[PDB]
């Protein structure tokens, strides 16, 4: 009923939807930034290849398949055509095999929010464990997702990232809690920046 | 067949087994390999040396040495008994190993020199030689075994000596020893 | 390898040569060619002396499945078939014989090549030897013909194959699958 | 799992197909016209948090040469019956060598979506789509829906009130409009109920240009 | 598949359960010769006297009769035999009673559908002399001296141990058989509401004709 | 809630923590990484010559685990040469860990198990592996039963220049105090040369004296 | 690759011997082997065609054997190896075994027992044979002595031991010792 | 899943229905005639607007038809399967071994249900042989048996009273106790060797008549 | 409702290990202790020859420990031809608990429910092997299963069994049995048996 | 896992399959059809599902035989896909078209497969089956949505389906139509069972099979042709 992907009566898959709640508490609380010349994410942090990194959010297990799978898929791109995998398409395809687990009763959504970035400009995709991916300018996913999200449609970019950290979990961090990475246009290797 | 070293020897000494062979890895009349060390050290002292194409020798290394890492967390007749299934498994689908390999272990006060042919074929003997030593070695083995039925510590010693005197002088005498697995 | 076998009117008779070979050597002169499935009804060999028997192993195996199952006799039609096709299957494996299925049922011969030849005749020389067999066979075989004379007959016809055929030596073994089944008629020598 | 999740009700009701049309009565509207120069599809998407991109993931995806999508329901399963409807399309064209007729694309698609009404373990997808199509001297508007029946039409719509939708297509329009003439009726009707568009025509297939949309 | 709270498996407790409502069946087993018997289990009379069968052949040493469900025995005895055809085939002596049966037993419980509800007794002549291996449908084979199989058989066995004895006689034991045979019964039983199969030591395993059964 | 594919309406799936409970049954194993080595301590499985296993949570299960990082070692032995490093192993078999808990069908693990292994380049490394699949390095680690109520004297312990050779007592001491007491205690560091191994027997008297 | 191996059962003894040499080629290795590997107070087997073989093959039969005594609980009948041991050969003869074997177990009724084998499977009970390279040369003269004897034991014996004399200096492939293996009630008599 | 697992009862669930479910069929009659077999079955249930496996073997099915063509057809490939293994055609008897082996089957498997069928198998050897098989896989041969929706009082007709006369027989069973109907009946002889051969209603009339007459 | 051998108890453990754990009840007891010159099977009639010097005691249904044992002998006689030696115990001791690992973290596959004593003459001296109904295995200096064994158990607490030889140790297994007697013995210097 | 499956497959104690009935009740949610033979060819009349405006069931299995498809839309095409294989992978090797008999029963047992067994839901939808097959002439089936099939005369099947056909019990009788008769009782039926006294043009189609000139022919009848017919119902009330 509410417990093998099925559609409610609403038209409305409730699995789904729980996988959204199982990241909310998650208890982690991602926002990425999509300057022009530099791709901030901050928080887990991952690198799916070395010009392609993430940061999933939510259950901590259910993390690292994903990552691993995007590993698979992102060395298979070059493998059979051979240049970078676009951030685009590696979001693409991590989202089409997301939603494998919503068609089949089987198996249950992995309940990670997938913040990509990485230069195609750059780019700042999302994906849920809905299989639904878009390209944000200034996403944000987690706990206090929503009052962050605010402040990001109010709205250097490591600044606007660091003080919507800040100001939307309503505290002063310590640099070991901030963990940080970025993608400038010169520098297209994922890189933690290291405030 | 590929790259093939030859002339491995192996024979005991009263509380150890000696077993020298050359370091060569020819292809064809060249050399193409004057730098390969055929005498594997098995456990704490018994050891397999390798003649025969050395693709083979590197693939029963790394595999004899996963059988002997796995039950070391979970006795060299044991592992020239398993050596002659893995050799027989390869002849019967005639995809064999080209390699032929002494075993010399010293077991409880026995030196046993197990030798597994490449097609299989399977037997103990105290004074072994492989290819090149098959027809030359051999002899000058058993002169010394025609007159003294045993060899010593320093007889069997001396005989690897000059038997490999009469390829390259460049061969490595490994040497088990009581306590087992020397290397010279 | 001669296993002759006819049939008349008041049996079915089955001599075969006992020797075996490899090269020129003669490892024996032993063997009973016909080896038995069935009180009363019964195999032959002739080609390769290991297929014979294996087939008719697995014959006598599935004739007794059959007779267990069914809860009837197999048939010589059957029992002949069954080995037929049995032995088709491995038809360009070399595994080469002559078995015959002989047995009363009226009487039922029927020769059985390893390539499928599940032919019914009444009268078969099977073997190296057969080509010599035959002619003798032709010569006195009729229908009306008494145990003994057919007795005799067979005895004569594999006493003829053998003392031409290199591969084929040994005692002369009938067997006669007369309407009550199958006995040892004679196991008697050639060297006579 | 092995069994399938489609089941009929005591009079014969596909229950999780009907909460699948349910779902297609969710997501943004969609609006198609077949106007006489060609096709158009077009549907509502919106900034929602200001934050978004536009030509991410349009809802007008080209299948083939001159074939298009729109969908309305879940945009998550569009992202894969597209894959599938594009793989049809590609291998009809190595194996015969022209460009799939329209109503064999919505017909092999339909298929796929009625695999999972009988199919084991899976639910059925929720995605409607238009899939509109123009060859040889026709355009062609087709509704594909969550039990893989399918329907040609002269004009339709799709998602939140589509049934006032209609309503205005069999008034406000019929017969033959130049095609921007019953693009008017598109705008118009989808106004009823940020916004992506795509044409068909005959010059390939197209996404109505975004200054000429404004 | 689960186990009870109180231990034991359903299914099998289920499927004893379904013997209950299968035919008395004696396994007697003199020292000199066997003599499984079992109830016609026939109850309707147009359903024909002759061809309703409860008690197979195996080998021509084992007789097998059998009890619960009758149609499911079948595919179990079918595969004894193709079991000892096979020993026969490999080694050209005849299967012993006990691997007979023990290869029967490896088959009752490989559910990973259902679980047989039958039991067995094979009767088997074999170099020992008599053997009589009573299986249960819990894939539990066991050595017997008389074992009486089925629905009333709880009485049969009770009655059995009073009279069971010291070796025995060929003809004394199927006598037993004969006797026991009327009290389980609800009818009075007769030789066509009785199907009996005796192993002599000698003999190969015959099912026994009526006229000899009146006495 | 009972099924493992499905989800509680609030976040979670109740059979992973059900699955979690059973080492918070069973007494506590403590490994603590230290200036070189991991003494675990258990109140050990030679996953590899290279790496030691301390499991918690039923043994039944724990054992499988263990086999299967005895065949994640090996294979990567083969393939790469090399001794596998730890950082990837945990990561490797925390994997096939986790795979459980995403399928209805085979159900979540019991245990909970610290790895560690001393290497030349990595040092010392003591991960712990949960059944979730969620694995992390420590500085000191003790699960089981006594879970805090251990985590108390080994935060009162400060290795991080302690030797190896305090150590190997200490857990022994740390055994003691939240705990009869069969003990047990082994030793990666770089005096064992990174062979996964026992206490030498006199130490280990001496330890629980 | 061969050698000979021979075997005779009349009275209760099954007098199996056979050299110990093998030869790749013609390079003898060990004059230290026999062939004639015991399996059990009864059962020798002697294996001449290919030791390879012979040693895989023996393994075989030995784990098949153990596994009838798990199976049955019942000593392997020796006529029971005759018609098992004819299926191995089987099992793998398109791809064949190049080996002849010689069953020697004591029988149920005190007696020898001796089985013939070709590569493919002829398993023969017969008082006498000799198999493996020299199995030419013994036959003829090996059969006139033995084939109205009571199976006098100290004579054949030494009728046992001379023929291997004989094929010694005459065949190649025979030699060096020669081990006996005779199987009487109380036992192998090695 | 295992499907026919077994009640609490020591009975199966799915075969007790399938019991039921050949009750509900039409009564198929038959008699061993010593002559010759005859069959018969009835209740067409004519609105005016509408088995031989071998030339000796033929079946009468009781239950859903449905479900029993469909397993005549599997039997159809053993008895031809059977005639080129063994030279001559099966026997009846080996006809009703694999029937009632293949409905055996069914209970025992994952996922499947019995056969709701309970044929009347029946066939010259030239002996008449008239079996029943039941969904449980037990099969039973009989001399009359009668299976079907009144079948059973019908077999308790011929009780109580067990060409022309094989033929009253069958006719009588139902055109006394069954409802009466000329076209309703259809029964069949087989002689001897020539194939089951069904009548015209007209030459059924030697005793649809004559009855009248009785 | 732990009904199935995949879930877990919000309480605690799987129920079916523990359902399997009173399958061994119903089945006869049976008694295992050892000195350095012969294991000790006593068995109130179940002893089985699983190699020519191992053999288990059954305890519970007996189905399960025929489908143990028929792969213990195949086992047994890996060791016995791969590598030329007698298969040591405690390594076919730890097939075992690999073979029953299968059922228990698995779905729609019970639980192997018999209890077993795998004793068994060994290199290191005698060792006996209980084997639980889940995988788990102990080395033991003596033990015992089957029904009421605890009054068997509560004997060997006073209990010089690995001091006194065969025929002592036997006489003694009989007075720990009483708390139909087959005997399996195998020792150094005698293959495993049943008396 | 398996505790979600409902089976599909399972025999009710009511010894009745569930979905077997529930598959009877879909039709009745499918809107009016019906074929009516002749002696010389075969009509098949159905209903198009709405009228609906803006909106631009038979098939052709074979050019010899056709379907008419009621139960559902989704599914029918699936089965008249698989029909049109049977019947071209049967005229592949025999190397005749199909009799028409015949394609019904391997759809049949398509059909039955899935009752049987598999855990997976029925096609629910019954099929009409206008067809010449070579050795009996024109012939008209009827497909249960179980297996089932029946050669009639005269049937409906859809929407009072029942009141349609037992309308045709007595208003079709026996062995005397001409075609024309044939379009006459079509006409008739498919009037009476729709609440609108006569039908429009976008209510009936028709898709008459006739043995044109000695090459089979398969024609939906042109709709200048369907309105003769209901021009025609106008002045028959």
């Amino acid at each position: 009923d509410r417990h093998i992907t099925i559609f409610s009566p609403e038209g409305r898959l409730y699995q789904v939807e729980y996988a959204f709640k199982a990241i909310n508490q998650g208890g982690l609380t991602s926002v990425a930034v999509r300057g022009k010349d530099c791709a901030v994410i901050v928080t887990h942090l991952f690198k799916i290849t070395e010009n392609i990194g993430c940061v999933m959010t939510g259950m901590t297990a259910d993390s690292r398949s994903q990552v691993q799978r995007a590993r698979y898929e992102a060395a298979n791109w070059k493998y059979k055509y051979g240049y970078e995998i676009p951030v685009d398409m590696l979001c693409k395809r991590i989202a089409d095999i997301s939603q494998v687990y919503t068609q089949n009763a089987e198996m249950r959504p992995l309940g990670c929010c997938m913040i990509l970035i990485g230069i195609d400009g750059p780019q700042v995709y999302k994906c849920d464990p809905a299989g639904y991916y878009c390209g944000f300018k200034a996403t944000a996913a987690g706990v206090k997702q929503t009052e962050s999200t605010s402040f990001l449609e109010k709205k250097q970019t490591v600044e606007t990232a660091i003080t919507c950290l800040s100001t939307v979990l309503s505290i002063d961090f310590k640099p070991s809690e901030i963990e940080v990475g970025v993608v400038t246009v010169e520098n297209p290797k994922f890189r933690i920046l290291t405030i | 067949p590929m790259v093939t070293g030859t002339s491995v020897l192996g024979v005991k000494f009263e509380g150890g087994v000696v077993i020298a062979a050359d370091m060569l890895g020819s292809y064809g009349s060249l050399a193409r390999f004057r730098n390969i060390s055929r005498i594997m050290r098995v456990n704490n002292s018994t050891m397999l040396g390798a003649s025969g194409d050395y693709a083979d020798f590197q693939y029963l290394k790394q595999v004899l040495g996963q059988m002997v890492i796995d039950e070391e967390l979970l006795s060299p007749r044991a592992i020239h008994s398993w050596l002659t299934r893995a050799m027989y498994s390869r002849r019967s689908k005639m995809n064999p190993l080209w390699n032929t390999m002494v075993i010399g272990g010293y077991a409880d006060g026995e030196s046993f020199l197990g030798y597994v042919d490449m097609l299989g074929v399977a037997y103990e003997a105290p004074s072994l030689a492989t290819g090149y030593g098959a027809y030359l070695a051999q002899p000058l083995l058993r002169e010394v075994l025609e007159k003294q039925p045993v060899l010593s510590q320093t007889e069997a010693r001396d005989l690897v000596e000059r038997c490999m005197r009469v390829s390259y002088n460049r061969f490595q005498i490994a040497t088990v020893t009581e306590k087992g697995v020397e290397i010279e | 390898t001669t296993t002759l076998a006819f049939k008349f009117r008041h049996g079915v008779i089955v001599a075969a040569d006992s020797r075996a070979t490899a090269g020129a050597y003669i490892a024996s002169q032993t063997v009973k060619k016909v080896i038995e499935i069935n009180p009363y009804l019964l195999g032959t060999m002739a080609g390769g002396a290991a297929d014979c028997s294996f087939w008719e192993r697995l014959l006598a195996r599935q004739c007794r499945i059959y007779e267990l199952r069914n809860k009837e006799r197999i048939s010589v039609a059957a029992a002949s078939k069954l080995l037929a096709n049995m032995v088709y299957q491995y038809k360009g494996m070399g595994l080469s014989m002559g078995t015959m299925i002989c047995g009363w049922d009226g009487p039922g011969l029927y020769y059985v090549d390893s390539e499928g030849n599940r032919i019914s005749g009444a009268t078969f020389s099977v073997g190296s030897g057969s080509v010599y067999a035959y002619g003798v066979m032709d010569r006195g075989y009729s229908y009306d013909l008494e145990v003994e004379q057919a007795y005799d007959l067979a005895r004569r016809a594999i006493y003829q194959a053998t003392y031409r055929d290199a591969y084929s030596g040994g005692a002369v073994n009938l067997y006669h699958v007369r309407e009550d089944g199958w006995i040892r008629v004679s196991s008697d020598n050639v060297a006579d | 799992y092995s069994f399938s999740l489609t089941t009929f009700s005591p009079s014969g009701k596909l229950v999780q197909i009907e909460y699948a049309l349910a779902a297609v009565a969710g997501g943004a509207p969609s609006v198609g016209i077949k106007a006489a120069n060609g096709v158009v599809l077009a549907t509502e998407k919106k900034q929602k948090s200001i934050l978004y991109d536009e030509r991410s993931v349009h809802k007008v995806e080209p299948i083939t040469k001159h074939i298009g999508l729109v969908y309305s329901g879940m945009g998550p399963d569009y992202r894969v019956l597209v894959h599938r409807a594009r793989k049809l399309a590609q291998q009809y064209y190595l194996v015969y060598q022209e460009p799939i007729p329209t109503a064999q694309l919505v017909q092999r698609v339909a298929s796929v979506m009625q695999e999972y009404t009988q199919s084991g373990g899976v639910r059925p997808f929720g995605v409607s789509l238009l899939i509109c199509g123009w060859n040889e001297g026709r355009p062609y508007l087709f509704q594909s829906d969550p039990s893989g029946a399918y329907f040609a039409w002269k004009a339709t719509a799709m998602g939140k009130n589509y049934v006032n939708g209609k309503t205005f297509l069999e008034k406000r329009y019929n017969e033959d409009l130049e095609l921007e003439d019953a693009i008017h009726t598109a705008i118009l009707t989808l106004k009823e109920s940020n916004i992506e568009v795509g044409i068909c025509n005959e010059a390939g297939f197209r996404r109505l240009t975004p200054t000429e949309v404004k | 598949n689960t186990f009870s709270p109180e231990g034991r498996l359903f299914q099998v407790e289920y499927a004893i359960e379904a013997i209950k409502l299968g035919s008395t069946a004696i396994g007697i087993q003199t020292s000199e010769g066997v003599c499984l018997a079992v109830e016609k289990r026939i109850t309707s009379p147009l359903m024909e006297p002759s061809s309703i069968e409860k008690i197979v052949e195996i080998d021509a040493h084992i007789g097998c009769a059998m009890s619960g469900l009758i149609a499911d025995a079948k595919t179990l005895i079918d595969k004894a035999r193709v079991e000892t055809q096979n020993h026969w085939f490999t080694y050209n002596e005849t299967m012993t009673v006990e691997s007979v049966t023990q290869a029967v037993s490896n088959l009752a419980l490989q559910f990973g559908s259902r679980p047989f509800g039958v039991a067995l007794l094979f009767g088997g002549v074999d170099e020992k002399g008599p053997q009589l291996f009573h299986m249960d449908p819990s894939g539990t084979f066991v050595q017997c001296d008389a074992r009486a199989i089925g629905s009333a058989s709880e009485g049969a066995q009770s009655s059995l141990q009073e009279v069971y004895h010291k070796s025995m006689t060929l003809k004394e034991a199927i006598k037993s058989s004969l006797i026991i045979l009327k009290q389980v019964m609800e009818e009075k039983l007769n030789a066509t509401n009785i199907e009996l199969a005796t192993v002599q030591p000698g003999q190969n395993f015959h099912m026994f004709t009526k006229e000899e059964l009146e006495e | 809630d009972l099924s493992a594919s499905t989800f509680s309406p609030d976040g979670r799936v109740f059979q992973v923590e059900y699955a979690m409970k059973a080492v918070e049954n069973s007494s506590t194993a403590i490994g603590i990484r230290c200036k070189d080595g991991v003494v675990f301590g258990v109140e050990l499985f030679n996953v590899d010559r290279h790496v030691g296993m301390a499991v918690a949570g039923l043994l039944a299960d724990a054992r499988s685990l263990a086999d299967i990082a005895r065949e994640e070692a090996s294979n990567f032995r083969s393939n790469f040469g090399y001794n596998i490093p730890l950082k990837h192993l945990a990561d490797r078999v925390a994997m096939y860990v986790h795979a459980y808990t995403l399928y209805s069908a085979v159900r979540p693990f019991g245990c909970s198990f610290m790895l560690g292994s001393y290497s030349v380049n990595d040092g010392a490394q003591l991960y712990m592996i949960d059944p979730s699949g969620v694995s992390y390095g420590y500085w000191g680690c003790a699960i089981g039963k006594a879970r805090q109520a251990a985590k108390t004297e080994i935060e009162k312990l400060q290795m991080k220049e302690m030797t190896c050779r305090d150590i190997v007592k200490e857990v022994a001491k740390i055994i003691y105090i939240v705990h009869a007491f069969e003990l047990e205690l082994s030793w990666v560091g770089e005096l064992t040369n990174g062979r996964h191994e026992i206490v030498p027997k006199d130490i280990r008297e001496e330890a629980e004296k | 690759n061969g050698g000979t191996i021979l075997a005779i059962a009349g009275e209760d003894f099954a007098i199996v011997a056979s050299d110990t040499r093998l030869s790749e080629g013609f390079s003898i290795h060990t004059r230290d082997s026999p062939k004639c590997y015991k399996l059990t107070d009864k059962t020798v087997i002697g294996c001449s065609g290919f030791h390879g073989d012979c040693l895989t093959l023996t393994k075989i039969i030995e784990a098949r054997l153990k596994m009838y005594k798990h199976s049955n609980n019942k000593a392997m009948t020796t006529g029971a190896i005759a018609a098992m041991l004819s299926t191995i050969l089987y099992s793998r003869r398109f791809f064949p075994y190049y080996v002849y074997n010689i069953i020697g177990g004591l029988d149920e009724e005190g007696k020898g027992a001796v089985y013939s084998f070709d590569p493919v499977g002829s398993y023969q009970r017969d008082s006498f044979k000799a198999g493996g390279s020299a199995s030419a040369m013994l036959q003829p003269l090996l059969d006139n002595q033995v084939g109205h004897v009571p199976l006098s034991l100290d004579r054949a014996m030494r009728l046992v031991k001379d023929v291997f004399i004989s094929a010694a200096e005459r065949d190649v492939y025979t030699g060096d010792a020669l081990r006996i293996c005779i199987v009487t009630k109380e036992g192998i008599r090695e | 899943r295992a499907i026919t697992v077994f009640s609490p009862d020591g009975h199966l669930f799915q075969v007790e229905y399938a019991q039921e479910a050949v009750k509900k069929g039409s009564t198929a009659v038959g008699v061993r005639g010593r002559d010759i077999v005859v069959l018969g079955v009835e209740k067409k249930s004519v609105a005016k607007l509408q088995c031989a496996l071998d030339d000796n073997v033929c079946m009468a099915f009781a239950g859903l038809t449905a479900d029993a063509r469909i397993v005549i057809n599997r039997a159809r490939v053993e008895c031809q399967s059977h005639r080129l293994t063994v030279e001559d055609p099966v026997t009846v008897e080996y006809i009703t071994r694999y029937i009632a082996s293949l409905k055996q089957r069914y209970t025992q498997s994952n996922g499947r249900r019995p056969f709701g069928i309970s044929a009347l198998i029946v066939g010259f050897d030239g002996t008449p042989r008239l079996y029943q098989t039941d969904p449980s896989g037990t099969y039973h041969a009989w001399k009359a048996n009668a299976i079907g929706r009144g079948a059973k009082s019908v077999r308790e007709f011929l009780e109580k009273n067990y060409d022309d006369l094989t033929i009253k027989l069958v006719i009588k069973a139902l055109l006394e106790v069954v409802q009466s109907g000329g076209k309703n009946i259809e029964l069949a002889v087989m002689r001897r060797d020539q194939s089951l051969k069904i009548l015209n209603p007209e030459e059924i009339e030697k005793y649809v008549a004559e009855i009248e007459k009785e | 409702y732990d009904n199935d051998v995949t879930v877990w108890s919000p309480q605690g453990r799987i129920h079916q290990i523990e359902y399997a754990m009173e399958a061994v009840k119903q089945g006869s007891a049976t008694v295992g202790l050892k000195s350095k010159t012969h294991a000790v099977l006593v068995a109130l009639k179940k002893i089985l020859h699983v190699d020519n010097h191992i053999g288990i005691s059954i305890a519970g249904l007996t189905a399960d420990a025929r489908l143990l044992c028929n792969f213990m002998r195949q086992e047994c006689l890996d060791s016995r031809f791969v590598f030329d030696r007698p298969l040591p115990v405690s390594r076919l001791v730890s097939l075992i608990g690999s073979k029953t690992q299968i059922p228990t973290q698995r779905y729609g596959r019970r639980p192997y429910g018999v209890g077993l004593l795998i004793a068994g003459y060994d290199d290191m001296g005698p060792h006996i092997f209980q084997t639980c109904p889940s995988a788990n295995y102990f080395d033991c200096r003596a033990m015992s299963i089957g029904a009421r064994s605890q009054s068997a158990r509560t004997y060997l607490e006073r209990h010089e069994f690995m001091e006194c030889n065969l025929n002592e140790l036997v006489k003694h297994g009989l007075r720990a049995l009483r708390e139909n007697v087959s005997i399996g013995i195998v020792g150094k210097d005698l293959e495993f048996t049943i008396y | 896992s398996r505790r979600y499956d409902s089976r599909t497959t399972i025999f009710s104690p009511e010894g009745r399959l569930y979905q077997v009935e529930y598959a009877m009740e879909a039709i009745g949610h499918a809107g009016t059809c019906l074929g009516i033979l002749a002696n010389d060819g075969v009509l098949l009349a159905a209903e198009r599902r709405n009228i609906h405006k803006l909106l631009d069931k038979i098939y052709k299995l074979n050019e010899d035989m056709a379907c008419s498809v009621a139960g559902i839309t989704s599914d029918a095409n699936v089965l008249t896909n698989e029909l049109r294989l049977i019947a071209q992978r049967y005229l592949l090797q025999y190397q005749e078209p199909i009799p028409c008999e015949q394609l019904v029963t391997a759809l049949c047992d398509i059909k039955q497969a899935y009752t049987q067994f598999g855990g997976k839901r029925p096609f629910g939808v019954s099929l009409l089956y206008i067809g010449w097959d070579k050795h009996y002439g024109f012939q008209l089936y009827q497909s249960d949505p179980s297996g089932n099939y029946g050669g009639w005369k005269a049937t409906c099947i859809g929407n009072n389906s029942a009141a349609a056909v037992s309308m045709l019990k007595q208003d079709y009788k026996e062995g005397e139509m001409t075609l024309k008769s044939a379009l006459a009782l079509a006409i008739k039926v498919l009037n009476k069972t729709m609440d609108v006294s006569k039908l429009s043009a976008e209510k009936v189609e028709i898709a008459t099979l006739t043995r044109e000139n000695g090459k089979t022919v398969i024609r939906v009848l042109k709709q200048k042709e369907v309105e003769q017919l209901i021009k025609k119902h106008e002045e028959e009330e």
